[PDB]
RNA sequence: UGCUCGC
């Protein structure tokens, strides 16, 4: 008797995108940002004041973001769509204004609508213009309606803004130290202040470390000082255990060494620990004893609050904390770092609201010093702010750090880099993987191989597979199908039900009562909420609340039994993922509510509220029991999975069968899609961008899976399929290499279009002198056009439709030298190419000052040849080695000869049984007109593919009879023929291909310049030193390091050693003994500069014999 | 002018990422390399 | 060949020259043109029934 | 973006039997029923006519007309 | 000498001459491409 | 909207039925094509609203 | 300088 089954189960996927998913997590995070978060900064600095001249202030009512507008228009603005903001190379931005009340001569004057600043809008957001648009709209507004949006456009580039992960704050945490000490952290973090305070067990006793004390000092010490002077309180708040108590003796001695007894002797004590921050201003006047306490009361333990001076909740918050260490001291039970239950997701909306804190900040400062400077010495006409609000502040920080990508907030002392990145534009799936991505804390620079893990704990929350190969393998990730972040709570509920439950108060017991066995503490966000007894009837009573709604579904519940501590998280940023409710070995979802859900009588949210999907965090899954599918739900069972697919990615999602693959495979499978080529959305031809891949006849996947379809894939795909058979052939195909056909390559097969963007600027200077284009300079003797001219048009622009070859020009751009007749030198935009170009396009566009930017967009039409990277959605990335005629490619019975031959001993060590399945259910679907799914864990058995192909007169294995088309004889073993979704890489020969003549060298050294772009060589590194040092090779070494690349002829004088200059010493001002000397040029750059250094190397010259 | 012929064809033709100004009638390189 | 739009217009003349196949497939004249060995399956013994 | 004129295997020329295919499609004949009459034998012209999505009326809405 | 071009959503021919601020009649749309050129362009169909 | 080059290797690939007996080789260069040994193809479409 | 990549 098998348990009933809800086939339509996975139906609840989609509804869950339908409000949340992929993309909405920055949309919502922006939404919240500036239309709660931005009011409530508003608030906290509603009125700012000077000084001096009191009763005067500034008051802020009101602030508005608005509709995106330019400002291109002369004190006009007008609504401008992101594809014009792309293409005007311009920002997307809408204008924060305020109303607000001022006092000039003590009459109130109040403005309604006063602009300060400019917002980057972010894209399909609550205020951008895409939002709540058909795709004929979209189309009228030249946007892809499948564009994922969420990313912002400043001065026409596309950044986004790449979640940050990090540690969660206001949590202890128990490790090891370098000595291995067990000691314990804690970074207590406030909306004002950060403070990571430590405690150790160097010398088995317990010191307290901070950054503000001196010196660490005794915790007993710090007890005395907080209130509680009787050792035996401290030793009961500690634990009642004997070897507790053991351990803790040398404290207690330590202590009573000293002659501190009283709260006053603690408190004096500490303050002789204390250092002034540098001659703080003020008179202290015996600060002593009241900077101690107020170190105690504020900086110390800042999470903890203090409700007037009553150190009860901190003391009793140490005391577990030391409790804590004891326990770990023993048992080797160190929590990890890379639990990711303890970390915690910043969005785009956080970081936006805390640099707009900083900036208005900033702007109040300025403002109450410009007030300061101007309103008590300037005249009896009233200082007002209006002629002094500088509109260009907030504009320019938010543009700078969205742009530049560096954050620096001196009020958190927050320097952090690689916050916003350029996206992606290689394909609709680089793009949609990308904004999904999650960088790290750890900011790799080096070997940490402790977070790079992939951690049991990033089960549904973030996909396993995807991660860039390479230095940032495992610290770059990307979140899961199904998955959601949480937001901020207001907390109020949470402590009202608390109370309410029985938690009794931890200042009406002593700490005695922390030490029995079934008394269990209660925390939230860091903070000791309470003890209790019997847990599980408050962890049932509050999930059950949740699940009626009184409480938030966002707020998590967690219980740890070993150190016997009931956590309730209600911070944003944690990871949720919806799960089936199982009661009683019976799931509550059923048919007739999917039944409901297809027919749209009930959407995710009625599953929601109906108790019947619930949200869980990672530390509420640490004790719930999830069943994959319905026959492992056993007795105890509280959740059952909805779909087991979801745990891949997006990238990882267009994988077929990719449980029968090998990790590293799908790795670099998806590292490989992050770069295939493709469509990019229905607006790519008016779209120019400075690099764009296009295929010329692009083809959906005949095996695709339900990801894809979700995605949307299908609509816009980035390869195509191809009769693949596996076969050794001519042996051109070692290592990854592919044979490909040359009819298929003739007839369309592989053809790719690349755009590039060639832009110029003629701008006008602070002189009433402007950039002018000259026609094309016509040659008198053909009364034509030169050749390098030859392309230009009328008014020195080249039009579209020619061919462009190497060496000439596309604008003849001229612009003047004097910043009395003007004096114009010719800087024309030559083209540099190594094959030739087609103009499609070009763009001329005006900005507000008066600069003309004209973009000519460059296509060149590209054929598969040798060197051409392809793969095969598999992660078998291989090499174009050897282009045969079709009369060569061996033929089957029906006459069909294969496109791609690829080796088939890369199946062996890679184990790609996937590819195999993907191309057996591609064969049975092209002949019977069907598309099977390669779903994760599931997708179409082989069994029905083999009766598909069994029932169509082919064979069931896929093998086919087949005729050697070189000799005419049949092949002794049959061949492996399919079709293969082949995608092609935009890792081209032609791009790569580099040859350097001697060229130009850089001016510092005169060596070969880097890069490809600037014409440079290939660098003989050490390592190459190393290797023709071992050959032995040295007048070959000599020809390369010194001839070939730095080769130079200096004169040095026999006499002072020192170099001269064209026969001649100026040291010794004489030139009998200077001769010549060959030297590479770094090395006499080199003597330079320690000559500079006062470390003169003298060279003392002799004959060569 | 050309130090071998003597003429004023002197063309900057940069050939395979070599700046090269070079004479045009007998082909001499006047100067080479930036 | 393709499709327009209203404003859009196609205007060329195309150059046609005699060419074999080996150059490049636009000027195969197969579609496709194979040849396969005659079947001749034997029965090694009677068989009857089901 | 457009359907290709001729196969990429074996070069039948397949460009002139896409409309008809939709046509096929907007009656009642399925994909299979529909590849088998317009006289698809082979699985390759069966995988480019199925496979191939139709992108030119898409940028033809962008287009500037 | 008749300097043409096109507008972005207008699509219609307008004629500027140097040195004037890129606008378009009866619109106020600033994206103005250049018309294809007359000249006889040879292709392969390689 | 189709691009020049994807165009003319549209227009390549499809077949003339002209018989290839009647005609020549074009010599080695020789692109203004002679009566022998080319054939031109004139395609002049513009698209308009009805 | 930053960052995404290619092995
Ligand atoms: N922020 C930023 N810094 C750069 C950039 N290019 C170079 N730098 C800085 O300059 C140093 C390297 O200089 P190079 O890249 O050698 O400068 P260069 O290419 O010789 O400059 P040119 O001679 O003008 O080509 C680095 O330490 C960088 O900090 C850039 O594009 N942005
Ligand atoms: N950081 C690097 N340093 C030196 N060589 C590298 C580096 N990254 C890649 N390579 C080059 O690439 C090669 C690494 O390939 P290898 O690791 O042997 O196979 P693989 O990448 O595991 O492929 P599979 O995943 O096994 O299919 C060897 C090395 O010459
Ligand atoms: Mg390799
Ligand atoms: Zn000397
Ligand atoms: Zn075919
Ligand atoms: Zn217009």
């Amino acid at each position: 008797a098998p348990i009933p089954t809800v086939e339509e189960k996975w139906r609840l996927l989609p509804a869950f995108l339908k409000v949340k998913g992929l993309v909405k997590q920055h949309i919502d995070s922006f939404n919240y940002f500036i239309n709660v978060e931005i009011k409530k900064i508003m608030k906290a600095n509603e009125k700012v004041t000077s000084d001096a001249d009191p009763m005067w202030y500034l008051k802020y009512l009101n602030i508005y973001v608005g509709l995106p507008d330019v400002e291109e228009s002369f004190n006009v603005t007008r609504p401008v769509s992101p594809h014009e903001c792309r293409l005007r190379d311009m920002t997307y931005s809408a204008p924060i204004t305020v109303d607000i009340e001022y006092t000039r001569g003590s009459q109130r004057i109040i403005r309604n609508a006063l602009p300060i600043g400019r917002m980057p809008i972010m894209l399909r957001s609550s205020n951008c213009v895409l939002t709540g648009k058909t795709p004929a709209e979209f189309a009228k507004l030249n946007e892809c309606p499948l564009d994922p949006g969420g990313y912002f456009i400043v001065k026409g580039v596309e950044k986004v803004i790449l979640i940050q992960e990090q540690l969660s704050k206001n949590r202890i945490i128990v490790e090891a130290d370098r000595k291995g000490a067990v000691g314990a952290s804690v970074t207590s973090s406030t909306h004002e202040k950060k403070s990571r305070t430590n405690m150790a067990v160097k010398q088995g006793r317990f010191y307290l470390r901070h950054n503000t004390l001196s010196e660490d000092i005794p915790i007993v010490i710090i007890f005395k000082a907080m209130g509680v002077e009787s050792d035996q309180e401290i030793v009961q708040m500690i634990g009642t255990e004997e070897h507790v108590m053991a351990a803790f003796g040398p404290s207690l001695e330590e202590c009573q060494k000293a002659q501190i007894f009283t709260q006053m002797q603690a408190l004096k004590y500490i303050g002789n620990k204390v250092r002034r921050q540098r001659m703080w201003g003020g008179g202290p006047k015996k600060t002593k004893i009241e900077e101690a306490r107020e170190l105690l009361a504020s900086t110390i333990l800042t999470h903890v609050p203090v409700k007037e001076f009553n150190f009860r909740a901190k003391c009793i918050y140490t005391a577990v904390m030391v409790r804590r260490v004891i326990l770990a001291q023993g048992d080797n039970k160190v929590d990890d770092r890379d639990y990711y239950g303890n970390k915690r997701l910043e969005l785009a909306g956080q970081l936006l609201s805390l640099l707009f804190e900083d900036l208005f900040k900033k702007f109040n400062s300025e403002m109450k010093k410009i007030a300061d400077q101007v309103i008590p010495k300037q005249r009896a006409a009233q200082f007002d702010v209006v002629k002094h609000m500088r509109q260009d502040q907030i504009t320019n920080g938010m543009v700078n750090a969205i742009s530049t990508g560096n954050w620096s907030l001196k009020r958190f002392k927050m320097d952090r880099q690689g916050v916003t990145q350029v996206l992606s534009r290689l394909s609709y799936i680089s793009a949609l993987g990308m904004m999904t991505r999650i960088s790290s804390q750890f900011e790799k620079t080096r070997k940490v191989s402790g977070p790079r893990s992939l951690q049991p704990s990033q089960w549904g929350m973030l996909c396993p597979s995807d991660t860039p190969e390479g230095e940032a393998c495992g610290l770059v990730k990307n979140l899961a199908l199904m998955t959601h972040i949480t937001t901020d709570m207001e907390d109020g509920p949470i402590v009202k039900l608390a109370s309410n439950l029985g938690v009794e108060d931890v200042n009406l017991l002593c700490g005695e009562e922390l030490s029995y066995p079934n008394v269990f503490l209660v925390f939230l966000n860091g903070n000791i909420l309470g003890v209790i007894r019997d847990h599980k009837k408050l962890v049932n009573t509050f999930r059950l609340m949740r699940r009626a709604g009184y409480i938030n579904e966002f707020v998590s519940i967690s219980t740890n039994l070993t150190d016997r501590c009931v956590y309730i998280s209600s911070d944003g940023g944690r990871l949720c993922r919806p799960y089936i409710i199982v009661k009683k070995q019976k799931p509550a979802v059923t048919n007739k509510h999917m039944e409901e859900l297809a027919q749209g009588y009930r959407n995710f949210e009625d599953f929601l509220h109906e108790s019947l999907v619930e949200y869980l965090d990672v530390n509420e899954e640490n004790d719930c029991n999830i069943a994959l599918y319905e026959h492992t739900i056993n007795k105890d069972t509280t959740h059952l999975e909805i779909e087991p697919f979801t745990l891949l990615g997006v990238c990882a999602g267009l994988i077929p069968y990719p449980h029968h693959n090998q990790s590293p495979r799908n790795t670099y499978q998806c590292a490989m899609g992050k770069q295939a080529m493709g469509t990019i959305g229905y607006n790519q031809r008016n779209r120019i961008d400075t690099l764009m891949y296009l295929l010329a006849y692009p083809q959906k996947p005949m095996v695709k899976t339900k990801t894809i379809e979700l995605i949307e894939f299908e609509k816009l795909p980035a390869g195509q399929n191809a009769t693949v058979a596996v076969m050794s052939y001519s042996g051109y195909d070692i290592e990854d290499a592919l044979v490909l056909n040359k009819a298929s390559l003739d007839r369309g097969f592989g053809r790719c279009l690349v755009y590039k963007n060639a832009k110029c600027t003629l701008k006008r200077y602070t002189n009433q002198t402007f950039d002018k284009v000259m026609g094309p300079m016509l040659d008198a003797a053909t009364r034509k056009p030169i050749w390098r001219h030859e392309i230009l048009d009328a008014d020195g622009i080249c039009s579209p439709g020619e061919k462009v070859e190497n060496k000439q020009v596309l604008v003849n751009k001229s612009m003047p030298t004097v910043t009395q007749q003007p004096q114009y030198k010719d800087v024309p935009i030559t083209y540099k190419g190594a094959t030739d170009s087609y103009i499609e396009k070009v763009m001329i566009s005006s900005n507000a000052e008066d600069a003309f930017l004209i973009k000519m967009l460059l296509r060149q039409t590209r054929r598969p040849e040798i060197g051409d990277k392809f793969s095969s959605r598999h992660g078998q990335k291989g090499v174009c080695g050897l282009i045969v005629p079709q009369e060569d490619m061996p033929f089957c019975d029906s006459g069909i000869c294969p496109d791609i031959i690829m080796n088939p001993h890369g199946f062996p060590s890679r184990m790609t049984v996937g590819k195999l399945i993907e191309l057996l259910a591609g064969k049975a679907g092209v002949l019977d007109g069907r598309f099977h799914y390669g779903t994760a864990f599931g997708g179409s058995k082989v069994k029905d593919v083999c009766e598909d192909l069994v029932r169509h007169g082919y064979n069931y294995l896929g093998k086919d009879y087949v005729t050697s088309g070189i000799t005419g004889e049949p092949l002794e073993a049959y061949i492996y023929f399919g079709p293969v979704y082949y995608q092609k890489l935009k890792h081209m020969v032609l791009d790569k291909m580099h040859a350097r003549a001697r060229g130009p060298r850089a001016v510092l050294t005169r060596q070969p310049t880097e890069g490809r772009s600037r014409d440079g060589g290939l660098r003989l590194g050490e390592m190459e030193r190393d290797c023709l040092i071992g050959y032995g090779a040295s007048m070959l070494l000599l020809e390369r390091l010194m001839i070939s690349s730095d080769a130079f002829e200096v004169d040095v004088c026999g006499q002072c050693g020192l170099l001269g200059y064209s026969g001649w010493c100026h040291y010794c001002k004489s030139s009998c003994h200077v001769s010549s000397l060959r030297i590479p040029y770094a090395c006499k750059l080199l003597f330079q500069e320690l000559q500079s250094m006062n470390i003169i190397p003298r060279l003392k010259l002799s004959k060569y014999n | 002018r050309c130090p071998d012929c003597g003429s004023t064809e002197l063309v900057e033709d940069s050939h395979y990422s070599q700046s090269q100004l070079v004479c045009s009638d007998c082909g001499c390189v006047v100067t080479e390399g930036v | 060949i393709a499709q327009l739009r209203p404003g859009q217009e196609i205007d060329l003349l195309m150059h046609c020259v005699k060419g074999i196949g080996k150059d490049h497939a636009k000027f195969s004249p197969v579609a496709t043109a194979s040849y396969r060995l005659l079947p001749d399956i034997t029965l090694l013994e009677p068989v009857e029934g089901e | 973006m457009i359907i290709p004129v001729r196969c990429f295997t074996c070069g039948k020329i397949v460009g002139n039997k896409w409309e008809a295919y939709l046509g096929l499609l907007q009656a009642e004949y399925t994909e299979g029923d529909a590849l088998d009459a317009l006289g698809l034998k082979r699985y390759c012209c069966r995988r480019m006519l199925l496979a191939h999505v139709d992108l030119i009326e898409k940028l033809l809405n962008y287009a500037p007309l | 000498q008749p300097m043409i071009y096109i507008c972005g959503e207008c699509h219609t021919e307008n004629e500027i001459k140097s040195r004037d601020p890129i606008r378009c009649r009866e619109c106020g749309y600033r994206i103005m491409y250049k018309k294809r050129t007359k000249r006889l362009v040879v292709f392969d169909a390689r | 909207i189709v691009q020049d080059e994807i165009l003319a290797h549209r227009l390549g690939l499809i077949p003339i039925h002209a018989d290839p007996r009647l005609f020549e080789y074009r010599n080695q260069g020789d692109e203004e094509g002679t009566e022998i040994d080319t054939l031109q193809f004139r395609l002049q479409v513009r698209c308009t609203r009805n």
